[PDB]
Order: structure tokens, then C-alpha cells, then sequence
């Protein structure tokens, strides 16, 4: 009935001010959608920021402000923390109902980022001898915790059969992420050659073997 | 001028205890101003007090649109009697 | 339950009040609210002060004769104060 | 400080109907608003409903109605969900949420609960199959290497995977658990001295205590 976007993920500087965007499909988002902000820290944790009118949850930093930049709702983070690191969470009031948005992930960096260390495994002789093969692509090391994974049988993109966990943290605040296709027997003797392309940032790792 | 403009708001289908429309079928948002003019008959017994205001109430309704900001029509029309809109 | 100055609200109870008149025989409800009212006041502005009043009127029996300021003094301050919590 | 304590996670099949519970404290419990918001992994965050304590009155989502049904307990100072006519479509993490305001509606969220985690399916319970994978042959491994086990075809979670029965501790990678088709499949990686493999042996742990399983696989390097 009516869809609230955010931005996939954002990245900022200890210090620095960022600002996270809420924009609503029905048009402008007005007063009376009364954005709300919310936070959610990782095991499930979650916090009110900004909400109503002008209404604020108590022990929220005054670094944290709620605005209506343009035609959406906004959320500004002055002088950000590395303990601000989360998803953040918009939820707009349609007065019938509550409509949250897709979340921003976003990152404050501790440390360099890091490019993610990728490595492919072929499916083992035990487990492709019966019923589906497997191939495994484990992606360790990367900081911010954003990749995007595609597949690529014979040169092909592969539009089904994959699938990929949720970024997780790692000891040193690094994050790490699997992913799976899942195949038939006979289907992967037939194919020439696999690959894994894991993008971060903004370069491209690729993994890719035969038989 | 202003009764010419009034007959023909009414001449159409129009229906006071119909809510307006809306861009996008949400609420209508009125704006409330207030004014107070005097605070008097504190009664601490009764646990009551009598206030004197202005209210001021502000809402669209586009089925009352007369008109365009850049033609020589003027920009508001007071609302004679025998007529009534939604409120 | 604070809005009554002079009660405090007990119990509230709902029941049925139908009667029959020359009429016919009406349904009828019946909402009852029971009230107290404050003792505390009453209490500690007219029950002590005078209970205590009364005792220092008989510490004039435990006074001389020839002590005349003390016994009457005594015992008008004590009648007087006493019309005083009266009124 | 206040808390929200939530029910713990139930596990149930389809068909079925069950309570999430979430217990306040620190607040007077008549004077704020609790909403019910559903965290599915397919779907995004969905509002359900919200209930006053004082009137008892509640608004439900139009997606949820008949779905969900808002109870309370003042005496416990308790806000309850009940779902009904469960499917596997709800399976999820469900939060109870306060509103922010005092005997008044303010439309923003304060605090939240824990969560409570609803599955449910029709599933058996199926030990784990666990396979083995071993490093690709064509590539440059100065430093160290790279190798893991595959724990496929479990239920319930949760399964878990040590190396060397405890010996190899440092370097573990164990990833979340995906839902593949009714039943749940993880991979857990070690990375250790190309020095030490396969001179030394790296066996590979899982434990599955909901079907008392404790299978062993050692790691064969591949031609
Ligand atoms: C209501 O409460 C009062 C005491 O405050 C008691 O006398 C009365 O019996 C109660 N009514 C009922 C039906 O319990």
C-alpha cells in the first residue's frame, strides 16, 4: 500500500557529520507521519532516537537530531561516535498504521577499512557423491560490513540457487559472510567452470575453478 | 465580486457533511491557533475556572477553490450566510 | 478520586434499579458512587486540639488555692480558645 | 532504570496458537502505550498493533488483523500477544515496544524488550550431515591456508562446531545459520600455518544437542 526507503548503507568518520535519509512513495513526507528513528545494535538490540513532533527517548545524545530536509524525513548525526555504529531504522505513520523502512547500515570506522580476504570451496567428493552439491564462498576481513556476492556458471550470471548470510562481526570489529549455491548432482559435472564475484567498496574480487 | 464566486462553489455537487479529499486519502490537517482574551472565576471548591477565547481553525478544501493566485480574483472570500461547508 | 475537595471516592458499583409503577414495569440502571469524607482534618484541627484543651483544664486542679493568676488565667484562656475551634 | 522482559523463544508447528508475554518494570505500567512490532528475515520490520493499559483499548494493523490479539494484565504489570492459526510465514523475532509519552499517545518508540523468537515449522527433528571441504588447488598461499567443514541438513539450532576437540581455537570462522528448504545449513572455516597442514591433523567437531549427535570429520587435502 505504500513502501518507506531508505539508503542501503552509509559510511562516516569519528567526529564527522552524516545525515540519514527517509523518503516515503506516497509523496512528501509531512508532519503528521511523525517520523520516527529507531536503532538497532547487533544480538537484537533495539532504542528509540527521534519521534513525533519533537519528542526525543530518554539518554539520547544531543548529537542526534531529527529533521525534514527536503521532501523526506532526515536523521543527523553531528560528531559521529564509533559507538554509533548500527542500523538505523525509519518508521513513518500512515494513521492507519506504522510503516518501517528498509534500514541503514551505517558504518563508523575504528579502523582502516579493509578489503575482504574471499576464498571458494568445491563441493567434497562425500557430499557431491548424493543428493545436491554445495559450493561455499567464505568472505572474511572486510570493514565497512557491506558486500555484494554474484555467482557465474560458464561465464553465465547465475539468477537462482544462491544464497548469503548477513555480515557478521568479527573479534577485531572486522565483519564476515558466507555464501551457498545450491546445485544438483549432475548439474555440476556439466559446467565448465564456477566463480564467486564478492564486491566491496568499490573493487571486485574474483574466485573461480574448473571440475 | 465575492457572491458571484460563493454561487458558484455550490452550484456543483457539493456536500458539507462529506470529509475533503485528499492527495494520497489521508487525514485533513487542521491548523489551531489560540487566543486568550480573560481568566476569570478561579473556584478552587468546584475545581473549575472560566476562560473567554479565539479559536482559530485552518484546513484545505480543495472543493472550495475558486481560483488561481495569478488571475484578478481576490485571494480570500468571506462566507456569507445560507451556505455551509465542511468543517 | 482527587477531583472532591470535601470526599474520597470508596466504590464504584453498577447494578439494576427496575421497579414497577402505575404504568407498566420499567428497566432501569443504576450507577453508584460511595464517598468518605476526609477525618484527618477534622482530626488534627478540632479532635486534639481540644482533647489536649480539656487536659490542661484540669491541671488547675492540681494548682494551690492562693494561686489565683494561675488557676484563673487558666481556666478563661482554656474557654475562650475553645469557642475560637468552635466557630 | 526500566526493562521489558519478553517471554523466551518457543518452537511450535503449524496449526497451532501460542502467547509471547513481556513483563515491565521500572515504570508506572498504566501510563504508557506498548507496541507489537514483528522482524521476519524475508520481510522487513512490520508494525502490528500497539494497546493501552488504562482503557484497554487497541488498534491493530489491517495485515494482522485477526492475527494478533493485544491482551493485559495490570495486576503484573504485563502486555501479552497472542497469535493465532500459526504458518510458517510467521516465523520471527517479535519486540514489544513503549511509547514514549505519559497517559498520553506521543507516537514515538522508547524503550523495547529482548525479543522473543517464534519458529515455526513443520519439520522433524534431523541430526546434522556434516562434509568436509579442502582448498582449490591454483592459487598463491605464502602465508597461511584455508580450510572448513560443512554442517548441512540440521534441526533444530543450534549446532556447535569446535576444531581439534578445542586444541584449534584461534582462527575460527563459524557463519549464521541459512533456512534451506525446512531445514537449517552453516559452514565453519579455521585458518591455520600452511606449515601445519597437512603435516598436522585438523579434524573438524559439531555437536547437536537436540538430537544428541557428536560426529567427528577429519579434513583430506585434494589433489
Ligand atoms: C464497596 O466498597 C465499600 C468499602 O469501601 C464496601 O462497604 C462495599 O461493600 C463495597 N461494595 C461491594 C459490592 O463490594
Amino acid at each position: 500500500q505504500a513502501v518507506v526507503t531508505q539508503e542501503s548503507a552509509l559510511t562516516t568518520s569519528p567526529g564527522e557529520t552524516v545525515t540519514l535519509t527517509c523518503r516515503s512513495s506516497t509523496g512528501a513526507v509531512t508532519t503528521i507521519n511523525f517520523a520516527n528513528w529507531v536503532q538497532e545494535k547487533p544480538d537484537h538490540l533495539f532504542t528509540g532516537l527521534i519521534g513525533g513532533i519533537n519528542n526525543r527517548a530518554p539518554g539520547v545524545p544531543a548529537r542526534f537530531s531529527g529533521s525534514l530536509i527536503g521532501d523526506k524525513a532526515a536523521l543527523t548525526i553531528t560528531g559521529a561516535q564509533t559507538e554509533d555504529e548500527a542500523i538505523y531504522f525509519c518508521a513513518l505513520w500512515y494513521s492507519n498504521h506504522w510503516v518501517f523502512g528498509g534500514g541503514t547500515k551505517l558504518t563508523v570506522l575504528g579502523q582502516p577499512k579493509s578489503s575482504p580476504s574471499v576464498t571458494l570451496f568445491p563441493p567434497s567428493s562425500e557430499e557431491l557423491e548424493t543428493n545436491k552439491a554445495t559450493l561455499v564462498c567464505t568472505i572474511t576481513d572486510f570493514y565497512p560490513g557491506v558486500v555484494t556476492v554474484d555467482w557465474k556458471v560458464d561465464g553465465t550470471p547465475v539468477t537462482q540457487g544462491m544464497e548469503t548470510t548477513q555480515p557478521s562481526k568479527q573479534s577485531n570489529n572486522k565483519y564476515m559472510a558466507s555464501s551457498y549455491l545450491t546445485l544438483t548432482a549432475r548439474a555440476w559435472e556439466r559446467h565448465s567452470s564456477y566463480s564467486c564475484q564478492v564486491t566491496h567498496e568499490g573493487h571486485t574480487v574474483e574466485k573461480s575453478l574448473s571440475r | 465580486s465575492d457572491s458571484k464566486i460563493l454561487a458558484h462553489l455550490f452550484t456543483s455537487g457539493y456536500d458539507f457533511r462529506v470529509r475533503p479529499p485528499t492527495d494520497n486519502g489521508g487525514p485533513v490537517v487542521v491548523s489551531v491557533n489560540m487566543l486568550l482574551r480573560t481568566i476569570s472565576k478561579i473556584d478552587v471548591v468546584n475545581m473549575e475556572y472560566s476562560a473567554q477565547l479565539t479559536l482559530r481553525e485552518s484546513w484545505i478544501d480543495k472543493r472550495l477553490s475558486y481560483g488561481v493566485k495569478g488571475d484578478g480574483q481576490p485571494d480570500f472570500v468571506i462566507l456569507t450566510v445560507g451556505h455551509q461547508i465542511w468543517m | 478520586s482527587s477531583s472532591l475537595p470535601s470526599f474520597q471516592l470508596t466504590n464504584t458499583s453498577t447494578t439494576y434499579c427496575t421497579s414497577v409503577t402505575n404504568t407498566g414495569i420499567y428497566s432501569c440502571l443504576r450507577t453508584t458512587i460511595q464517598l468518605k469524607r476526609e477525618f484527618s482534618f477534622y482530626l488534627l484541627q478540632l479532635y486534639i486540639p481540644s482533647c489536649m484543651l480539656v487536659i490542661v483544664s484540669w491541671v488547675s486542679f492540681w494548682f494551690d488555692r492562693t494561686a489565683i493568676p494561675a488557676r484563673v488565667t487558666l481556666g478563661v484562656t482554656t474557654l475562650l480558645t475553645m469557642t475560637a475551634q468552635s466557630a | 532504570e526500566v526493562q521489558l522482559q519478553q517471554s523466551g523463544p518457543e518452537l511450535v508447528r503449524p496449526g497451532a496458537s501460542m502467547k509471547i508475554s513481556c513483563k515491565a518494570s521500572g515504570y508506572s505500567f498504566t501510563g504508557y502505550t506498548m507496541n507489537w512490532v514483528k522482524q521476519s528475515h524475508g520481510k522487513n520490520l512490520e508494525w502490528i498493533g500497539l494497546i493501552n493499559p488504562y482503557n484497554g483499548g487497541t488498534s491493530y494493523n489491517q495485515k494482522f488483523k485477526g492475527k494478533a490479539t493485544l491482551t493485559v494484565d495490570k495486576s503484573s504489570s504485563t502486555a501479552y500477544m497472542e497469535l493465532l492459526s500459526l504458518t510458517s510465514e510467521d516465523s520471527a523475532v517479535y519486540y514489544c515496544a513503549r511509547d514514549g509519552d505519559y497517559y498520553r499517545y506521543g507516537r514515538y518508540f522508547d524503550y523495547w524488550g529482548q525479543g522473543t523468537t517464534l519458529t515455526v515449522s513443520s519439520a522433524k527433528t534431523t541430526p546434522p550431515s556434516v562434509y568436509p571441504l579442502a582448498p582449490g588447488s591454483a592459487a598463491q598461499t605464502n602465508s597461511m591456508v584455508t580450510l572448513g567443514c560443512l554442517v548441512k541438513g540440521y534441526f533444530p539450532e543450534p549446532v556447535t562446531v569446535t576444531w581439534n576437540s578445542g586444541s584449534l581455537s584461534s582462527g575460527v570462522h563459524t557463519f549464521p545459520a541459512v533456512l534451506q528448504s525446512d531445514l537449517y545449513t552453516l559452514s565453519s572455516s579455521v585458518t591455520v600455518p600452511s606449515s601445519t597442514w597437512p603435516s598436522e591433523t585438523v579434524t573438524c567437531n559439531v555437536a547437536h544437542p537436540a538430537s544428541s549427535t557428536k560426529v567427528d570429520k577429519k579434513i583430506v587435502p585434494r589433489d
